[PDB]
């Protein structure tokens, strides 16, 4: 049934690609869940310790984006009337980072991005995720996420 | 030499930002800006 | 034979994906609850000291962009310079620096 077998095998490969994409998405969503919840509890606790919430200007709410370049790098800004459109010119390398990426580098995801968890990091991570997602977190902690189940 | 992304994609953004960072990190053939020969914007 | 082999594979992959979808479902529901939660939103912020450990406003310049959802960001490598373009189809976009420099 070689003809039918060809049809099943492309279907199989098509599903293998969907699963692979979904596994990455699942991971990322778990890391966001952990990171957001971790940030929120860091701030909740820091607002107890010496009361008075932080001054508005010293604080950036999510979502946001970061752009960094050398302090020397010439930047040319152009803005539309309504501030809907912007254009920046750079005379040197710059970097763009997401808030999630910032949160990860702050250690909000408990090192889970790269399996770099201490016992306490992992415990923290496990407690910020519902029980059903625990086994997957364990998978992420070991790097044994692939093999494509 | 042209990467587009939407601020509203929980997937891809970071990796596409990192491809953006990849595209933009090597700066051998980049012209440096000169104060003379340019007409600076009106400081409002 | 191989036709049963592929059919058995298709069944494993169907069950696996059902499970994956379920977990993703649980996961995006957690994120939805977080986004509907007023107290969490109020507390979902970073300080200037936070942005430091990942790039401090002492040697490097740091720029914060806050565009509404759906807005487009174009990064360009020209023959001779670099550029970022932001186009928001609805709502204004906000840009600012960090205090320490």
């Amino acid at each position: 049934f070689a003809q039918e077998c060809q049809n099943l095998e492309v279907e199989r490969q098509r599903r293998l690609e969907r699963i692979k994409q979904k596994q990455s998405q699942l991971q990322e969503l778990i890391l966001q869940q952990i990171a957001f919840k971790n940030l929120v509890q860091r701030n909740r606790h820091a607002e107890q310790q010496a009361s008075r919430p932080p001054p508005p200007n010293s604080v950036i709410h999510l979502p946001f984006i970061i752009v960094n370049t050398s302090k020397k790098t010439v930047i040319d800004c152009s803005i539309s009337n309504d501030k809907f459109e912007y254009l920046f010119n750079f005379d040197n390398t710059f970097e763009i980072h997401d808030d999630i990426e910032v949160l990860k580098r702050m250690g909000m995801a408990c090192g889970l991005e790269s399996g770099s968890c201490s016992a306490e990091d992992l415990k923290m991570a496990r407690s910020l995720v519902p029980k059903a997602l625990e086994p997957y977190v364990t998978e992420m902690a070991q790097g044994t996420v692939g093999g494509v189940f | 030499s042209r990467i587009l992304v939407s601020i509203g994609e929980s997937f891809g953004t970071s990796e596409k930002f990192q491809k953006i960072n990849q595209m933009v990190c090597n700066s051998d053939r980049v012209l440096k800006r000169s104060a003379e020969g340019s007409n600076p914007p009106k400081p409002l | 034979g191989r036709l049963e082999g592929l059919t058995q594979d298709l069944r494993q992959l169907q069950e696996s994906e059902q499970q994956l979808d379920h977990l993703m479902n649980i996961c995006t529901t957690q994120l939805r609850l977080l986004s509907e939660d007023t107290d969490s939103q109020r507390l979902a912020y970073v300080t200037c000291q936070d942005l430091r450990s990942i790039a401090d406003p002492a040697e490097q310049m740091v720029m914060v962009i806050k565009a509404p959802p759906e807005t487009q960001l174009q990064a360009v490598d020209s023959s001779e310079n670099f550029q970022i373009s932001l186009k928001s189809k609805q709502g204004p976009i906000d840009v600012f620096l960090c205090p320490e420099e």
